[PDB]
RNA sequence: GCUUGAGUCUCGUAGAGGGGGGUAGAAUUCCAGGUGUAGCGGUGAAAUGCGUAGAGAUCUGGAGGAAUACCGGUGGCGAAGGCGGCCCCCUGGACGAAGACUGACGCUCAGGUGCGAAAGCGUGGGGAGCAAACAGGAUUAGAUACCCUGGUAGUCCACGCCGUAAACGAUGUCGACUUGGAGGUUGUGCCCUUGAGGCGUGGCUUCCGGAGCUAACGCGUUAAGUCGACCGCCUGGGGAGUACGGCCGCAAGGUUAAAACUCAAAUGAAUUGACGGGGGCGCCUUGAAACCGUAGGGGAACCUGCGGUUGGAUCACCUCCU
């Protein structure tokens, strides 16, 4: 766990598409936190960020769109 | 739920000095100012029952404090309710 | 006053008037005695899915600390100005001055 | 690119997408009480394995 | 499905029927011999329908009964009771016991023959009988009881405990008799208008009739008929229902 | 008088808490074409249904109403009912930090007042999808069910009402005390060699379990342990939350609430056989829904819709003294 905890301890993020891509399926769905290894605090922040990133077409909603 | 500066004006009015917070006068005053302000909220937000649960807590808290002060000193009580126009 | 991010996108075929837009909105900010801590453009940039049947639209960011009032003015100016195809306003915790990762990639 | 290897690649992608399981379960509405009961039933049906 | 078992109530039903010549009597659903015998006995000759052809053979081959009845073997909802009323010289007494899914159909078919029937005498389940006789202002009231009370005067005869039946149900049941009115106390221009008024109303029985029959009539029509549109559908007697039916029919 | 309870202030923190207003991508249906053509659709199979006026399919364009895939969790918030796309606007509460301040200001609470799922009602909108009722096709000994094709109310919204739910942790509120253990979540301090770590230290919360308690089941520092203050409630089973009266409600009904009369029980937990249908391998042993509130149908007990709860099943014959 503690290495993934460091990913949360370092940063809280939106607009870093390069890091967001670490936590999405190719079909555009959010990865569940247990698979990411990250703590739930950061999972919420990531989900909120992804939702904003989808709104501005930075990330797709699906595979197709 | 109040600006530090409105709080500062109120405590510098009703309080003993800047070291006083929470003398009964300070409390009932800032509590009253909050209650006055929230009339504007509920005048729009009729259906905000979960917010008004806090308002009911506040007006009853005001009543409890006033009644304590009334039995502790009628002079402080009467001049304070005079200044705030309370028992309106 | 409230810090904000304001982030918005402009039609590729109106991207040339974007400097004029930065004038109009920055003049609203300073004319409100508000202040600005970032202004950025990321050019024409491709869209993960089509917006208004378009592609490649032009992206813009501001970091700001204006009084709430004028944010609703410029916000409603976005619904008036069809060259802006989307906008998002965020009541961010702080003024922030370090460039967007969209710039820092350069 | 062999057709049947592209078919295996496709089959893995739709399996990873879970879409047949989703459209299967999405076939009907449900009174929310029963998925609540089913959820906690599965939670204890799992937790009983944790014990050794 | 059920048929009776105990002689006390069998004898009570067949005696309460008072089945004698000078009456155009016909059984439907003769069922078990025990309850068809006393009526086929007291009537010198009796007509019957059984729906089942196998039971019709069992009873037609029974020398108590086959020589003493004329017997028919078909769905009674096909059966031309208006011609049987002619063949029996006067309008019929129609009576018996059945599995009674068919009950709702029986009533409509009997009502298709209100001229050809002198009276009907049948066992039925407690809730549907208490509904059939229900007073307008009760939860037991509603559209089918309205149509029944429109077509006929309706009269409970006697009530029977569940252990009385050969396969005993859980459900108490009563014999009831009813009488097509010699002239309709409620004259109506048509019955389809009644049937649709009543179904619309009872499909909406919790809301005001302004929000039921006032979806078709106006409030000024309803109050013009003397009816308060703020009532619920289960406040309304068959009298004003047939008045509404006449109003619909004559203003259309 | 006091500062320990209570409570104010300053700084942070987490959060589907509420109210108001924008907005997005999926999706269904529908409309308008376009390409196209004999089928589609549905079931166990059928039928009803839809299509040669071109359906179905598939492309485009438009409409409209509804809901937020995934995150999402043995997870957070909320008095409870409940709260979940995103942004804004208003707004409630909570917890930690470190002081400062008031000075017993407290707890509980009959009446009272207000909030209060789902259903239903009231007034005026909306109506995509779904769907009581209804309608029609099937199934069945019958079938009212179970199946299908339809479908109104309703479901949505604003503004009134109702005021009930297995509204249940079936567990009143507040305060003190009393072994441990493994987690979760959210603050915080110190140490960090950093980044991980590692010492602490609040809050919330989950599962084990000691003592003790308990009819037993179990509960167990978030007690069902040990106790203090006040409130609510019960006094065999049915009759019956039923009558009647009062109150309340637009109406549904709600609410308060009998008695006669009737029975020797009624009941909770748990033990052993049946279970049994088995299931595995003579032997171990189980492929074997009830309800709640509410609204409507009504051959049944019943059937249907809405949403809540889990309390998800059996049944029981030949004698005796130290
Ligand atoms: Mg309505
Ligand atoms: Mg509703
Ligand atoms: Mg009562
Ligand atoms: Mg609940």
């Amino acid at each position: 766990f503690c290495r993934f905890t460091a990913e949360g301890v370092q940063e809280i993020d939106y607009k870093d598409i390069a890091t967001l891509k670490n936590y999405i399926t190719e079909s555009g769905k959010i990865v569940p936190s247990r698979i990411t290894g990250t703590r739930a605090k950061y999972q919420r922040q990531l989900a909120r960020a992804i939702k904003r990133a989808r709104y501005l077409s930075l990330l797709p909603y699906t595979d197709r769109h | 739920s109040l600006s530090t500066e409105a709080t500062a004006k109120i405590v510098s009015e009703f309080g003993r000095d800047a070291n006083d917070t929470g003398s009964t006068e300070v409390q009932v005053a800032l509590l009253t100012a909050q209650i006055n302000h929230l009339q504007g909220h509920f005048a729009e937000h009729k259906k905000d029952h979960h917010s008004r649960r806090g308002l009911l807590r506040m007006v009853s808290q005001r009543r409890k404090l006033l009644d304590y002060l009334k039995r502790k000193d009628v002079a402080r009580y009467t001049q304070l309710i005079e200044r705030l126009g309370l028992r309106r | 006053m409230r810090h904000y991010e304001i982030v918005f996108m402009v039609h590729p075929d109106q991207s040339e008037q974007v400097p004029g837009m930065i004038e109009r909105y920055t003049a609203a900010i300073t004319g409100a005695e508000g202040k600005i801590h970032r202004l950025e453009d990321w050019g024409r940039r491709q869209l993960a899915y089509p917006i208004n049947k378009l592609h490649k639209a032009h992206y813009v960011l501001m970091n700001v600390e204006a009084p709430q009032e004028v944010i609703d003015e410029l916000e409603t100016t976005f619904r008036f100005n069809d060259a802006v195809i989307r906008s998002m306003v965020m009541r961010t915790k702080h003024a922030v001055t370090e460039a967007s990762p969209m710039v820092k990639a350069k | 690119e062999p057709f049947d290897v592209a078919l295996r690649r496709f089959k893995r992608s739709c399996e990873k997408a879970g879409v047949l399981a989703e459209v299967r379960r999405r076939e009907f509405y449900e009174k929310p009480t029963t998925e609540r009961k089913r959820a906690k039933a599965s939670a204890v049906k799992r937790h009983a394995k944790k014990l050794a | 499905q059920n048929f009776l078992n105990d002689q006390f109530v069998i004898d009570s039903i067949v005696s309460a029927i008072n089945p004698q010549k000078g009456q155009a009597m016909v059984e439907i659903g003769p069922g078990l011999a025990a309850l068809t015998e006393p009526v086929g006995e007291r009537l010198d000759q009796l007509t019957v329908i059984e729906l089942d052809r196998d039971l019709a053979a069992r009873l037609q081959t029974h020398p108590f009964l086959g020589p003493k009845l004329t017997i028919y073997q078909q769905d009674a909802m096909t059966f031309n009771f208006g011609e049987l009323a002619e063949k029996m010289g006067q309008p019929l007494r129609v009576f018996g016991n059945l599995p009674y899914n068919i009950s709702t159909p029986l009533m409509f078919h009997l009502f298709s023959y209100t001229d050809a029937i002198a009276d009907m005498h049948f066992m039925l389940q407690k809730e549907v009988v208490n509904r059939l006789v229900a007073g307008p202002n009760s939860k037991a009231y509603g559209r089918l009881s309205v149509m029944a009370q429109y077509y006929c005067n309706v009269i409970p005869v006697l009530e029977v405990p569940p252990s009385a039946f050969t396969p005993p149900p859980k459900v108490d049941s009563a014999v009831v008799r009813l009488v097509p009115h010699a002239t309709m106390p409620h004259p109506v221009k048509d019955v389809r208008v009644l049937s649709r008024i009543t179904t619309e109303a009872f499909n909406q029985r919790r809301k005001t009739i302004r929000n039921s029959l006032g979806n078709l009539f106006s409030v000024e029509v309803l109050t013009g008929m003397g009816i308060d549109p703020a009532m619920r559908a289960e406040n309304i007697s068959v009298a004003q229902y047939c008045q509404m039916a006449n109003y619909l029919a004559e203003n259309a």
